[PDB]
């Protein structure tokens, strides 16, 4: 693990 | 198109976009709330102009979006966001642009959107979104 | 229908469902990893029979999830799921049912489908995902 | 809050 | 629930 | 001492421990909550015998601890655990074994122990705990 | 990352 | 004391303390990460002044806190907070201050301080931290 923060990210949509 | 990622904060008071009902979605930017106090995030420009603005002021805290859909489709050779509907847990906002192409939504039960990342060149080429309790 | 929640856990080894081309998705039933041993759900069986079974392993925990897409649309006058797929970092499981209906998906760039809720009566009516790091 | 953990939820999909 | 995120927090450690 | 890792759940419901005034504490072991149901961890026993058993029942899921704190210090030769206590929102348990040593205190303002982790030789060596919201 | 779900853990207190 | 709450980040670049030998922390300030860029958090001081600082610049993101501690006593009738050292995976920060008193600690297995809150009347009375994956 690094020291940055992660959150959940759902997409993308559109351009794959 | 040019990528941007806003990235996460605590909350989200208020959305601006912009649209043309032949084509697609162009501007997109977020006011979003930091720890209590407003933060205003960049604004993410088409290349193009002729749309027509919108603003979304959400009653923020007790105002929260809990449903995102809208319409992926091509506009003159590429895949674009077409269309944008932002539904909280007061009213729905949408839809905005042309509902047309492939649908898409999000439903939220439980937790919240705090953040966007995308890309947009002449029209908003693709979103994600970033989710926390 | 009859719903049904699992619950939240700490990864997904086996998913195992049926469906008949001509009609919807019928049983749903997962094995979770539950802190690193097995953990057999709940088998949630559509009250009628006569659907092909699917057994999806995944070779956990390096492979998992990253997208889940499917079609609901209109079986006998309600609205059911007719058609999943699932996306993992090693392949493509489906779809399995019928394509046909309203697309939906949910492709997720970072994080975790760790449990799952809906409903079944004669087909899957519905259904709800939990997400976590 | 309540002694239970949450967790995100997205959904549904399907019968409204 | 409200539109605010949440986050774990430990403490206080000090004057109660 | 043999090393023990109970994962991470949904709550607590109950807390198992033993111990000695002259020592420190010997067994634990957790009654966790699992999406609702009672999900019994495995009893982590000491070596030896001679430990006064406690039984922490907690009014789940209105009752939950919000402190644990204890001492930890040397026994022939070795650190461990010598004594803890658990403060809910509704009372406090403890301590239980020998305030003798370095204190330690966890207070949370928001959040929820979900899982313990750590090793037991003759008495609790050591411990950590899995924190969510 | 891998499949398996991760969970903020603090400690651990006693013999290092 | 000054209550003071500077919210949850997305990491911690640089943080700003002061204390006196004699008494305890003074003035404390914190540089945090914020989606990628600085973010300049508000100087929470001390009503009085006779404090050595103290510069604490992180090697972010490699360089992280693992484990903060420190003792909390009195000084002129009140509990504050004498002593704080910070252990990061590179090299240990501290201790900075008066080591008497009760000690505390905090270890970190698994997670990241993504922020402070506390409060600071002549020297900083309390202070509690927020927790993030
Ligand atoms: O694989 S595929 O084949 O599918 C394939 C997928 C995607 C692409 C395209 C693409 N851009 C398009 C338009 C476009 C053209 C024509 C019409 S149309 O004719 O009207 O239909 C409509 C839209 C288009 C219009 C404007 C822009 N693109 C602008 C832009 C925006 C704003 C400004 S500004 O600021 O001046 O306003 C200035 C410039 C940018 N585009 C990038 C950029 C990029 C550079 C470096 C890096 S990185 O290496 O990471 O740094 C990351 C990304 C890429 C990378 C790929 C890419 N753009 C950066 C800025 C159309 C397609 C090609 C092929
Ligand atoms: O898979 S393939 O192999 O086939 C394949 C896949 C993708 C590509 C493309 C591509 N760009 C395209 C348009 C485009 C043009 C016309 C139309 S059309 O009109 O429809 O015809 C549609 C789309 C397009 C339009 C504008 C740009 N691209 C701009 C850009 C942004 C901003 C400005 S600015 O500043 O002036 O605003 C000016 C220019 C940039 N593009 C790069 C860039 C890059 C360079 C160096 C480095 S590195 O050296 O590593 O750092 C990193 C990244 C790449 C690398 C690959 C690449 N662009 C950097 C800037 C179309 C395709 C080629 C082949
Ligand atoms: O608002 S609307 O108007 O839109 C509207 C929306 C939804 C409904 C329906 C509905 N069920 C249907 C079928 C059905 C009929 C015909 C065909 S078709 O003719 O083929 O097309 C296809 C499908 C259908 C078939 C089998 C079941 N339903 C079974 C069931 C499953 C398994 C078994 S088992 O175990 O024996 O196998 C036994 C029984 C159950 N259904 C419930 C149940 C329920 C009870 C209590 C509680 S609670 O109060 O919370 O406790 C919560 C939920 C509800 C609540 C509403 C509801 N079912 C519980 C079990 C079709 C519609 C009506 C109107
Ligand atoms: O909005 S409106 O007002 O208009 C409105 C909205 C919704 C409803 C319905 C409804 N059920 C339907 C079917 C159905 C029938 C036929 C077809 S069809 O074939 O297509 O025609 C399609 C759908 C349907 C089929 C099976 C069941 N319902 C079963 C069930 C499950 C399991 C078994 S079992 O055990 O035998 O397996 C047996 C029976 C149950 N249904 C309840 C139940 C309930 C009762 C008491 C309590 S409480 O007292 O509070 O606890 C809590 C909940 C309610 C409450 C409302 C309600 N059911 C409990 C069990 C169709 C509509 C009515 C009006
Ligand atoms: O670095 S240091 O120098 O600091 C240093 C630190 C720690 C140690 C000790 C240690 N054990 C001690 C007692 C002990 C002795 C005397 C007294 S006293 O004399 O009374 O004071 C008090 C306590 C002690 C008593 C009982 C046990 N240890 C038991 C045990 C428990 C339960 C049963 S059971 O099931 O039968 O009940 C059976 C066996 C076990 N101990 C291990 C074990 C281990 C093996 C493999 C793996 S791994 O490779 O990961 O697989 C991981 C861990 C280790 C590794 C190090 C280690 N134990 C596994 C089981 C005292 C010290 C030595 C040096
Ligand atoms: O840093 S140094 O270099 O100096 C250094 C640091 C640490 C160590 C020790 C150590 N064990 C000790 C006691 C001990 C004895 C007496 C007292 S005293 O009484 O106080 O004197 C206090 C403490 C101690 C007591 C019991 C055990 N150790 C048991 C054990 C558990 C369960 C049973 S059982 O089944 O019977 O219940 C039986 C036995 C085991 N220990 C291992 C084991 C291991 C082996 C192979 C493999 S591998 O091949 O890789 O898989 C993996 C792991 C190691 C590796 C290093 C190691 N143990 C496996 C089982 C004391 C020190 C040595 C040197
Ligand atoms: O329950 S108990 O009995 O235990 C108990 C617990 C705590 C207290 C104290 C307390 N302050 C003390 C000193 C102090 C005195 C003497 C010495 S000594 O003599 O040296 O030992 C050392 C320290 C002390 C020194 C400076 C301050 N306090 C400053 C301050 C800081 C900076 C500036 S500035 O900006 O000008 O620099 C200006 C003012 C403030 N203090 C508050 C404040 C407050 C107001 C409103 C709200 S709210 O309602 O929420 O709005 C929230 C909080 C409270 C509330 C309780 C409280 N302060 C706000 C600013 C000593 C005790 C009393 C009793
Ligand atoms: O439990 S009990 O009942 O017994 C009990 C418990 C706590 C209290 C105290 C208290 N303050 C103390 C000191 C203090 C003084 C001397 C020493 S000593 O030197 O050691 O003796 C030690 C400590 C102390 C010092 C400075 C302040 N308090 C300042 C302050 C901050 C900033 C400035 S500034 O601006 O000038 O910088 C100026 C002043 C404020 N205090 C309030 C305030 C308040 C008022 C209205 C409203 S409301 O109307 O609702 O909005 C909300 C909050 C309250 C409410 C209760 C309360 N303060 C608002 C500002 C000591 C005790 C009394 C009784």
């Amino acid at each position: 693990q690094s020291g940055i923060s992660q959150t959940v990210i759902v997409g993308p949509w559109g351009a794959k | 198109g040019k990528a941007f990622d806003d990235g996460a904060f605590t909350g989200i008071r208020e959305i601006n976009l912009s649209y043309n009902k032949e084509t697609a979605i162009g501007d997109f930017q977020v006011v979003y709330d930091l720890n209590g106090s407003p933060y205003v995030g960049q604004n993410h420009k088409s290349f193009i102009t002729g749309f027509t603005p919108v603003k979304i002021s959400l009653d923020f805290p007790s105002e929260y979006i809990m449903e995102v859909s809208g319409y992926t489709g091509n506009v003159s050779g590429y895949v674009v966001v077409r269309s944008l509907t932002f539904k909280t847990n007061k009213k729905t906002y949408g839809p905005y642009g042309v509902t047309s192409g492939t649908p898409f939504n999000l439903p939220i039960e439980n937790g919240l959107i705090v953040g966007f990342k995308g890309s947009i060149g002449y029209w908003l080429d693709y979103f994600s979104m970033y989710l926390s309790l």
